[PDB]
Order: structure tokens, then C-alpha cells, then sequence
């Protein structure tokens, strides 16, 4: 019994490192996408004059 | 606008620097190392600006 | 000294910290519904993935995410003085003698 | 209960006119050097060995080849790719878009080999991402031994010729290079006149062993010597030439045979295993106007 | 009819391959319980019962190999076959639309027209399967160049075991099988093994013990050798049966092979193209310690080999 | 469906040295010959072909070991072992521990070889029962192959003596390692000899009459990477052959027969299995292979 709550007690875990996984990759792409679109400011100034 | 060029060593066409920096002629080397002079003699990247 | 003169180049690299800013509305994403998939079947790894593809969007048309480098941490790269082993990068040109 | 599925995605979009070369094919063979479900560009041509920047290579294609993880196209869409893996064993479907054509055969060995010709032939060039796509040259496997014998023949007669053409007749080597005989039919190749740098290194290498492998079984003759030794090394006098078997240990040492015979034998098998061996689909059908056929991959 | 529907729905939606394992996220850890042909361990008792059991032997893996259907002359496929032989494939051009030419073992003794006395077993009945050798070498003007020019091996292309020849008055559609174990048709839930004439054969793995280990694997390698004789050349073949390793067999072949070589390089000095000798062709795995059960025909003893797969390979150059 | 361990019935109790020697190997390749779930030890290790009282060869355990299935352990019970198994297509969990160290890379490629260089490490006596356990060794075949290349070369030599720092230090770039010769058995090597007797001279034939002029354009003009073997020397024979005016339809036929033997070279520098990894780990030594019979 106690080797059987020795397996849900790891891949329920190890489904949860998949829940975290998921959120990381919301914050990382959407992060990735703003700096394929993000002039320095040297350019951005003398043209937003 | 006095001088026409600083040398013909690198600013003409056939000259030496441009030829050990150039893309065209580099079909014997390993591609594994860096160069800098490289770069401000690739006709492509100059070109693609 | 030889005939010639030489200009030298190098490079460098600095590891900096940037202050990125990024205005408000400039996205508009579309959060899929992830999925649960199997593959690369061993003796006992049953490796999965956890797959989930997003669409993203560009609402306004000007620009709206500006970046700034704002800080040196180092200077990794070290302005050294040693030159380039063209040897080591033509190892097929050479002379002609052996000598 | 297994599922490969493989998605390649791009920074950015196709243009409209190279998608037209991509929906030009949707079956073909992609050297893949991922195992995964999410990439780069970067491993899927032969933009890892063969670039437009460097030479042109044949056996680090040829060790790249064997060593990779093929894959076959299903789906292209604008923003990105979509590929199906090859299983060891696998099933599927294979068509073709191979410039330059050969006409495929039903119940055939199939090999996988490195283009050598032409970019207009062999790729489609990007301007969307900047890397290739290179795709590898699928012909059958008796018509592959053949295109590479002549061409690595018209390769060593260049190399005389251009240093003294005093010897050879172009009319004499074009007449019996770019004809290839199979199927009744001939099929044209490209003969590279713009000067061939891809069949150099087996050029430098079989040359060494032009000269010496035969200084080779000379020495193996004065070896081990018994009146219980396999017998059939009696049989084999007829092949080695008579002029051969007058050479003697004087030009060479002791110390001299050791630089050679430990390395000698080692061009043997850098030789002896990449032409054994590409990565092979056995196909059993096929049809014509479809040119499409079902296919299965050992890798061998 | 209305329930010749509820007899197809049956079988067909169960005969499926396996879907895909792809399980949506919000349901949660119940995604493992789909696995199941990877557990191999299952629980028994005091009484275990087939009546319990019954998913325990419900998985199974996933086996099934394909079939290559060919479309051939009665003038050179013969009409009787024991369902179980072997199936070369010459190709040579691309006349017709779909114009095949298959070979059998036994056929492939009217091509050569070797010696009696060398293969005297199947030669008794080689007559009464075929002719003489005319409606067979009518087919390729080329044999005599063949030979010559050594060439022959690099045409055929292996196929493997038989599955059903439904036979006709001129032309023979065959149904070939490769990648394994081809599944009868007469007889549903009956394999089909591979069947091979006593003749051809020749064993590696027999000697006095004086010990090789056990293992799962046992191939059956092809083999053939260009030769001449009487002066007109003309080929031979062999099969192998080893477990060995190809290090081992290629050494030991050229034990089998010595005393005709012995011969044959006075022939030609007493050249290039005549060079070259033979190759050989692996025809997959028989699994291991299987008996061959001894057959007849009208005789010809024919041997078997049970749960045969088989795989095709090139051909690679000994001598 | 399918499962694949094997337990070891130990009839005797360990000591408590050699029970640190089998706990020191927790992942490791040894070949056994009957394959079971259960197995006595006089078969598991390779040391019946390899022994101490013997004259033991390595072409005849080279030649044994393709015989053999391949097995790795999962522990070390006091009383009885514990392996598991390899299927002939199957990915799995290697974890390489083998101590002349090298260091492999995702998409690497292997060979499995007998213990060439310290038996004694190798080896481990068993007094709870009297025989010794040989361990092979997996090699990548950069360097497997160059082990190879050696003892071929090797028992050429040491007859026509009847010194040696010239032949058996393989070659790794920067490390040259002394291999094994104690007391060899030359008998299985020689008919691989007598084997490389065939092609050795069947190649010398038919030898291109353009490749062999190729030479005198290549070391009397230019220079090259491979030419330094020859130190811009031509040997003597070459100048006896390219008398003669060359001719294509002639050569095409040396070119093609030549391309035949080519491959026939494959039957002689063989292997056991080979092995090709794809996924590999650095800090943990895990690396992860289908297995391949061949």
C-alpha cells in the first residue's frame, strides 16, 4: 500500500512540473515576442521626434 | 572629400584585405573560427542595408 | 621594420542589464488548449510532451516595446593582444617546398 | 499507440512567392538531426555540413547521413513547417520533387546520397530566414553507385588534364562520363564547366591507394609462413602482377612500414564503410502519373 | 442485409491500428491508465483462470507486415508452387506498363543449366515443373553476357516467401510477402512459413560440440556463385543457415566455395569483367532452435521453417 | 506482452572484496549465453574463451562475442545477481562507467571489444566459486575501430622478428595508450591475415591507370594534408605501371570492379553490434541506444 502511494505521490508531481512547465512558456514567448520588436533607444528617439 | 580613400588596401576592390575577408573566397577554410575583418568586407551584409 | 603598416581590429563583449519598457494593449493573444503526448519508447522511460500552441498578434501599428542598456556587469571579453592563427583556419594553402 | 509528429517553426513568414516552391513538393526526404516535436531551422537542410560559404563536402555529408534522423513532409503552411519522423520499419508514402529527374522503378533498393550538383538542381534558397533548405539527392541504389563511378572517374581526369592535357582527349572522356546506361535509357548529368570540389577527398584518397595497396601484399606474402596456411593464397599469384613481385624491403625500414601498414589499413575502412552503407527505403510500388509510392526504411 | 452492417461495424472497427495516445490536460493523471502492453507482469493467485485472465493475454504487439502484388506469365511461374517457396525479382527494363518477371529457386536451375550430379535431387524434377530451358531463356537474349560481364546479382532483387497464387490460363497474379510473417488465406489465425528444397540448402552451425551459447536469432543467408563450365558459363546458388554473425560466415563460406575456385582461375589464364565471383543477400531471421519438418512432393524433399519474418538486404561481394 | 530480466542463481556467498568489486559496476555490459530467467555461472561472464591458465587471444572473443546477447545490471544481491536484458531494437538507459575514460556526445556511434588493455582490472576473481568474470568494454569506433587496426598489424611484425614502442600505442590526439600482449593466440588472427590475404592482392590488379598518374601531379607540384606519408618521394613502382597512354572505356571497367571490392572490405574490419546513441547526459553519464544485431 505505502509503495502504492509511493507512485500517485510521483506522477501527480510530475504531472504538476508539466503544469509549471506550461506557465513558463506563457511568460517566456510573450517575453520572446516583445524583444523581436523592440528597437534600442538610439534609433526609437530620432525617429519618434 | 580631399583625400579619395585612407588605402587601397581594403577600399579597392581586388586588394588584399578585401580578398582574405571576403565570402566569395573563403571555400577552403574552417567555418569554426570568428573574424571581425569579416565583416566589414562582406559584400552581402553591407549590401542587404 | 617591415614595409608595411597594419591597422589591428578587435572585439569585445560586455554583459549589461536593460531597462525594457513595454506600453500597454500592444498584443492581443490567443491561449490555445494544450495536449498530452506520448513518444520514445524505452525498456521504462515512457517519455511525454506537454505540448500547447499559442497565437499571437500585433494590435497597435507603431512601435510600443523599447529596450535600453543601462548598466555594465563586466567585461567578459578580455581586449587581448593575441592575433589570429591564419594556419590554423587555410590548412590547405601552403608553399611549395617542404623545407 | 505511439505518435512522431515533428514541427519546424520559422521567425518569420514565407514570402509568396518561395511557398510556391514549397507546396511544389509535399512529400520528400529531410535530414533531420532533431528527435524532437519543436525546432530551429538549423538541422533540417545540410546547412549544418554543405553551405554556400565553405566548400562543398562529400564524406562529411556522407558521415552526416548515416548518423541523422530522416523525416518526411506532410503539411506546409505559411508560418511553419510540419514533418512526419521515420521510424526504423516505418510505412508511408514518398513522392517525388528531385531536380534532376529520374524516372523511379517499382521493387526497388533505394539510397540516400549527398547532392553534388548544381544549387538551381538541388535546393530551395530562402530569404525569409536566410538558412537553406538542401535536400539530398534520392536516386536508386544501382543508379547511385553509377552516377557516383563516373563522375569521380571525369573527377580524376580533370586533375590531369588541367595540370597537362596532353593526355586526354575531352571528346574521349565526355562521350563515356555524362551518359549513364541503366533501364535502356540514358539520363544527362551536369558536367560542371565553370572551371568539382565535392569528389576531391575520395580522388586524394583513392590515389593513395592507387600506388600503395600493392606495395601491400608483398609484404603479407613473408609473413606467418606454414605447412598448415589456408591454402587458396596459392590461387591468387595470377593477380598480382609480375612487375609488382620484384620490390624488395630496400627503398623502405623498419621503422618506415610501421608509418605505414598501421595507417594503410585505416584508409581501408574510412573507404569500406561509407560505401557499404547509406541510410536505405525499400520500396515495393509504385505508379507513373501519380509518382507516388510506399516505402519502408531499414536503417542499415 | 440490414445485419451484414452490425457484422462489419464488428470486426472492422476493432481491426484498427492503435490510436495515437494524445489525452487533453484538463482531465488530469488518468492520462497512464491508457498504457497497458507495457506492464508484463501480471498478478497471478492459488487460481488463476483464463476467464480472469482475459485482458492479461488481450495485448499484443503490434505486428503486421505487407504484401507485394505482382502480375506474371504461367509460361515462367509454374502452377504448381507449395505455397511456401521463395521469389527473386528480375528487372531489367520498363516495357510494358506493369510487365513483372518473377524467379523461383527451382526456376533459377533451368536459367544456369549447371551440372546434374552438382544440385541431382531437384534436376529429377525440374523436368516436369518446366521445359528445357526454352520458354525461360527466350526472355533474356542477354544470359551468355550476363555471365560474362558478371552482372546477374545485381539484378535481382529478394522478395521472400509466398501468401497465394490465384492462377489463371496465361498470367499468374502473385501475392508476394516481405517484412515478415505473410498470413495464410486458406486458413485465417495460420501463419505461412518459408519452404526450401533439401537440395539447395546447406547447414553452417553443425559440428561436433567438442559450446555455442543459445540466443534468439538464426538467418538464412542466399548465396551465388558465377562460374563456368564446359567451357559455357554458367551460374550456381546456394542457401546458408547460420546464427553466427556475418564475421564468422563470409570465413566460412570460403570453406564451402574452395574447391571450385581452386578450378576456376586456370580457366581464364590458361581479364577485368571476369573478375568477380558472387554475393550474398541476407532473407531474414528464423527464430531460434525452430525445426525444419521434413516434406515430399510427387519426390523433392522440401523442408519448413515456422514463423519465419523476413527482411531483404543488398549485395555485397565475396571472394 | 513483453518483458526482459534475467536473475543469476549465486550458489556460493559472497566476500566481502568481491562484493564491492560487483557493487563498484552498477551499469555495465557483459555477455551471457543462455538466454533465460534464470542462468548458472559458468556462462556469465566471457571468460570461457578468455582465461588465466590459457594462451587467450582477442579475435577469437571478437569473433564469440557476436554470438552472444548483451545484458546490464540492475543491482548486487548477496545471494543471487540481478541483469537486464537487450532486445534487438529496443531504446534503453546505458550509463557508461568504463575506467580508460573517454567522453561521447549526443549522436555518437559504438562497438563493444574484450578488455584490450588491463585484464587485471577487468577481470575479478571469484574464490566463493572459482571462476573469474571478464567485462568487455564499449569503445566509440573512432577508437574502437583504431584498436582494430593494430593487431592486425601487429602479428605481422612479431613473426618475421622470429623495438615495440612503435605498434600498439593507439592513437587518441594526445593520448597514446599501450594495449594488452601477454600470451597471445595467433592462430584466429591469421586466417583474418589469410583473409586480408585475398583482397590485398585481388586490389593490386586492376589498379586505375589515371589514379596512379595522379601521383606524379601530386607531389611534385602542390602539397597536401595525407601526402606527407610519402615526403614528396614517389615509390619505385609507380614509375614502372603509367607506361602506356590512358584510355577511358578501358579504365571504367578497373573502376567499377575496383568499387566492388570496396565493399567486400566491410567482412574483414567488422564489429560486434554497434550501438547509436542519441540522447546523452553529461553530469549523470546516462546515454540512451537502440541496440542493433550485426
Amino acid at each position: 500500500f505505502t509503495e502504492y502511494a509511493g507512485a500517485i505521490k510521483t506522477i501527480t508531481s510530475a504531472l504538476q512540473f508539466g503544469m509549471d512547465a506550461l506557465e513558463r512558456g506563457l511568460v517566456d514567448t510573450v517575453l520572446a515576442v516583445k524583444l523581436r520588436h523592440a528597437p534600442p533607444v538610439f534609433i526609437l528617439k530620432t525617429l519618434g521626434d | 572629400e580631399c583625400r579619395s580613400t585612407n588605402n587601397p588596401w581594403a577600399s579597392q576592390r581586388g586588394s588584399l584585405g578585401d580578398v582574405l575577408y571576403n565570402i566569395t573566397f573563403r571555400q577552403t577554410a574552417l567555418p569554426g573560427m570568428y573574424s571581425p575583418c569579416r565583416q566589414f568586407f562582406h559584400k552581402e551584409d553591407i549590401m542587404r542595408y | 621594420h617591415p614595409g608595411f603598416a597594419m591597422t589591428v581590429v578587435r572585439t569585445d563583449e560586455v554583459l549589461a542589464e536593460h531597462i525594457l519598457y513595454c506600453s500597454r494593449a500592444s498584443t492581443s493573444m490567443f491561449v490555445g488548449l494544450p495536449s498530452v503526448v506520448r513518444r520514445e519508447v524505452r525498456s521504462d522511460a515512457v517519455t511525454f510532451e506537454i505540448t500547447h500552441e499559442i497565437a499571437s498578434l500585433h494590435t497597435a501599428l507603431g512601435y510600443s516595446s523599447v529596450i535600453a542598456p543601462a548598466h555594465v556587469a563586466a567585461i567578459t571579453t578580455d581586449m587581448g593582444v593575441h592575433c589570429q592563427d591564419l594556419f590554423m583556419i587555410f590548412p590547405g594553402d601552403a608553399y611549395q617546398d617542404r623545407q | 499507440a505511439l505518435d512522431k509528429s515533428i514541427v519546424v517553426n520559422l521567425t518569420s513568414r514565407l514570402f509568396a512567392d518561395e511557398l510556391a516552391a514549397l507546396q511544389s513538393k509535399i512529400g520528400s526526404v529531410l535530414p533531420l538531426g532533431d528527435c524532437h516535436r519543436l525546432q530551429n531551422i538549423q538541422a533540417l537542410g545540410l546547412g549544418c555540413v554543405c553551405s554556400r560559404e565553405t566548400s562543398p563536402d562529400y564524406i562529411q555529408i556522407m558521415q552526416y547521413l548515416s548518423k541523422c534522423t530522416l523525416a518526411v513532409l506532410e503539411e506546409v503552411r505559411p508560418d511553419s513547417l510540419r514533418l512526419t519522423r521515420m521510424d526504423p520499419s516505418d510505412n508511408l508514402q514518398i513522392k517525388n520533387v528531385y531536380a534532376p529527374f529520374f524516372q523511379w522503378d517499382s521493387n526497388t533498393q533505394l539510397a540516400v546520397l549527398p547532392p553534388l550538383f548544381s544549387r538551381k538542381d538541388s535546393t530551395i534558397v530562402l530569404e525569409s530566414n536566410g538558412f537553406d533548405i538542401v535536400f539530398p539527392m534520392v536516386v536508386p541504389q544501382q543508379l547511385g553507385h553509377a552516377i557516383l563511378q563516373q563522375l569521380l572517374v571525369y573527377h580524376i581526369y580533370s586533375k590531369i588534364s588541367a595540370g597537362a592535357p596532353g593526355d586526354v582527349n575531352m571528346a574521349e572522356l565526355d562521350l563515356y562520363t555524362t551518359n549513364v546506361s541503366f533501364m535502356g535509357r540514358t539520363y544527362r548529368l551536369d558536367v560542371d564547366n565553370t572551371d568539382l570540389r565535392v569528389l576531391d577527398d575520395l580522388s586524394m584518397y583513392l590515389c593513395i591507394l592507387s600506388a600503395l595497396v600493392p606495395r601491400g601484399c608483398l609484404r603479407l606474402l613473408t609473413a606467418l609462413v606454414r605447412h598448415d596456411r589456408h591454402p587458396l593464397t596459392e590461387v591468387f599469384e595470377g593477380v598480382v602482377p609480375d612487375e609488382v613481385t620484384r620490390i624488395d624491403l630496400d627503398q623502405l625500414s623498419v621503422p618506415d612500414d610501421i608509418t605505414r601498414m598501421r595507417v594503410m589499413f585505416s584508409y581501408l575502412q574510412s573507404l569500406s564503410s561509407i560505401f557499404n552503407l547509406g541510410p536505405r527505403l525499400h520500396v515495393y510500388a509504385y505508379s507513373a502519373e501519380t509518382l507516388a509510392a510506399s516505402c519502408w526504411y531499414s536503417p542499415r | 442485409q440490414a445485419e451484414n452492417a452490425a457484422r462489419l461495424g464488428r470486426q472492422v472497427l476493432g481491426l484498427l491500428p492503435p490510436p495515437t495516445h494524445r489525452v487533453s490536460l484538463t482531465r488530469g493523471p488518468e492520462f497512464a491508465r491508457g498504457v497497458r502492453d507495457l506492464l508484463s507482469k501480471y498478478a497471478a493467485s492459488t487460481r488463476p483462470t483464463v476467464g480472469s485472465l482475459h485482458e492479461a493475454l488481450r495485448q499484443a504487439p503490434f505486428r503486421q507486415p505487407t504484401y507485394g502484388d505482382f502480375l506474371v506469365y504461367s509460361q515462367t511461374f509454374s502452377p504448381q508452387e507449395p505455397l511456401g517457396t521463395f521469389l527473386f525479382s528480375f528487372k531489367q527494363e520498363d516495357n510494358g506498363s506493369s510487365m513483372d518477371m518473377l524467379l523461383t529457386p527451382t526456376s533459377l536451375f533451368m536459367l544456369s543449366g549447371m551440372e546434374a550430379a552438382k544440385a541431382p535431387q531437384t534436376h529429377k524434377v525440374a523436368g516436369v515443373w518446366y521445359g528445357s530451358g526454352s520458354g525461360l531463356a527466350d526472355f533474356i537474349p542477354n544470359l551468355s553476357e550476363l555471365m560474362d560481364t558478371g552482372e546477374f546479382h545485381t539484378l535481382l532483387t529478394p522478395v521472400g516467401p509466398m501468401v497465394q497464387s490465384v492462377h489463371s490460363t496465361f498470367v499468374t497474379k502473385v501475392t508476394s510477402a516481405m517484412k515478415g510473417v505473410g498470413l495464410a488465406r486458406d486458413e485465417p489465425r495460420a501463419h505461412v512459413g518459408l519452404t526450401l528444397p533439401c537440395d539447395m540448402l546447406v547447414d553452417l552451425d553443425e559440428s561436433c560440440p567438442m559450446r555455442e551459447p543459445a540466443g534468439l536469432n538464426v538467418t538464412i543467408y542466399a548465396s551465388l556463385v558465377y562460374l563456368r563450365v564446359n567451357q559455357r558459363p554458367s551460374m550456381a546458388l546456394t542457401f546458408f543457415q547460420s546464427g553466427k554473425g556475418f564475421a564468422e560466415v563470409v570465413a566460412m563460406i570460403k570453406d564451402h566455395f574452395t574447391d571450385v575456385i581452386r578450378t576456376k582461375y586456370i580457366q581464364l589464364r590458361h581479364y577485368i569483367n571476369r573478375l568477380v565471383f558472387g554475393a550474398v543477400c541476407t532473407l531474414g531471421t528464423v527464430p531460434f532452435d525452430s525445426h525444419p519438418v521434413h516434406q515430399s512432393l510427387n519426390s523433392l524433399p522440401v523442408l519448413v521453417f515456422a514463423n519465419f519474418e523476413a527482411a531483404c538486404g543488398p549485395w555485397t561481394v565475396f571472394l
